[PDB]
């Protein structure tokens, strides 16, 4: 029963403000750092900022910085993210999430609608695959130290879920078909036999220098 | 061997932490200090299986291998018996990977309750470095 509910659907006009709430259970968010996603309809994911609740230090993409603002009340173990000027832009599913080794988990999303640096590259964009075929993804980034890179796996309306961790440990429950390898610049995502469950997007992120990174994404079809 | 609090300061220093993930010396200096009081030879069993090993209590759930503990991941890629040594450079090695995971140093438990937030500096006070 670990969890982040995040708190709010809105629809606002241009120029309006936000404030999304991400209260949670199942542990303290001021034994935590609290980070803020972004993700644009039929885009990628980019890291806003952290909170870090027992203090209130925060850090941000500098991008973010001006238009996002995180807060967290730690009596109500509550993290929030506020959105300022809101443009066409800004439409998108903003996710809460805790990463910490085994223990990433992020909340559900929260839809906003506007109506009216380390580089990491990913290949394929979009890929066909086929119901047994081995399935080899790429992440190149520009020195992301030792490893520090995870892999996310996310499905049409999901939040995305953790496979590998420190880029070749498998996170707790996938299955053995998934694997990790690299270090230094350059990393890979394989998938021996492609199952039928495994259509999905998948992204990488570097958690070696801070602001976090995330590739542009790998779009897996059955 | 326990170490004094000076020289482990001046050890961890030299050996990068200063400042690592963003934490002044004094962090680490503590963490050791409530972790494990400074004793290099520290175990700690918990009741998942897994152990702690030495001045900063590493898990061997995830980061070592002391072939007794279920689901054990070995990210620092070592035995547990290494991070029993009076030669640190082991456990600082996998501390920094600890600390790197996007949480900061919110897994020693000990830091947490005892060091986070309070004048860590005082730790290094009185140290040559």
């Amino acid at each position: 029963q670990v969890k982040l509910q995040q708190s709010g659907a809105e629809l606002v006009k241009p120029g309006a403000s936000v404030k999304l709430s991400c209260t949670a259970s199942g542990f303290n968010i001021k034994d935590t750092y609290m980070h803020w996603v972004k993700q644009r309809p039929e885009q990628g994911l980019e890291w806003i900022g952290r909170i870090d609740p027992a203090n209130g230090n925060t850090k941000y993409d500098p991008k973010f910085q001006g238009k996002a603002t995180i807060t967290a009340d730690t009596s109500s173990n509550t993290a929030y993210l506020q959105l300022s000027s809101l443009t066409s832009e800004d439409t998108a599913v903003y996710y809460c999430a805790r990463w910490d080794w085994y223990f990433d988990v992020w909340g559900q999303g929260t839809t906003v609608t506007v109506s009216s640096d380390i580089e990491l590259t990913q290949s394929p964009s979009s890929m066909y695959t086929s119901l047994g075929e081995r399935v080899t993804i790429t992440c190149k980034a520009s020195q992301d130290i030792n490893s520090y890179l995870r892999w996310f796996q996310q499905k049409p309306g999901k939040s995305p879920k953790t496979l590998i961790y420190y880029a070749t440990s498998l996170a707790d429950g996938v299955p053995s078909r998934f694997s990790g390898s690299g270090s230094g610049q350059d990393y890979s995502l394989t998938i021996s036999s492609l199952e039928s469950d495994d259509t999905t997007t998948y992204y990488c992120l570097q958690h070696g220098e801070s602001p976090y990174t995330f590739g542009g994404g790998t779009k897996l079809e059955i | 061997k326990v170490y004094g609090r000076c020289e482990l300061a001046a050890a961890m220093k030299r050996l990068g932490l200063d400042n690592y993930r963003g934490y002044s010396l004094g962090n680490w200096v503590c963490a050791a200090k409530f972790e494990s009081n400074f004793n290099t030879h520290a175990t700690n069993r918990n009741t998942d299986g897994s152990t702690d090993y030495g001045i900063l209590q590493i898990n061997s759930r995830w980061w070592c291998n002391d072939g007794r503990t279920p689901g054990s991941k070995n990210l620092c890629n070592i035995p547990c018996s290494a991070l029993l040594s009076s030669d640190i450079t082991a456990s600082v090695n996998c501390a920094k990977k600890i600390a790197s995971g996007g949480n900061g140093m919110n897994a020693w438990v000990a830091w947490r309750n005892r060091c986070k937030g309070t004048d860590v500096h005082a730790w290094i006070r009185g140290c040559r470095l």
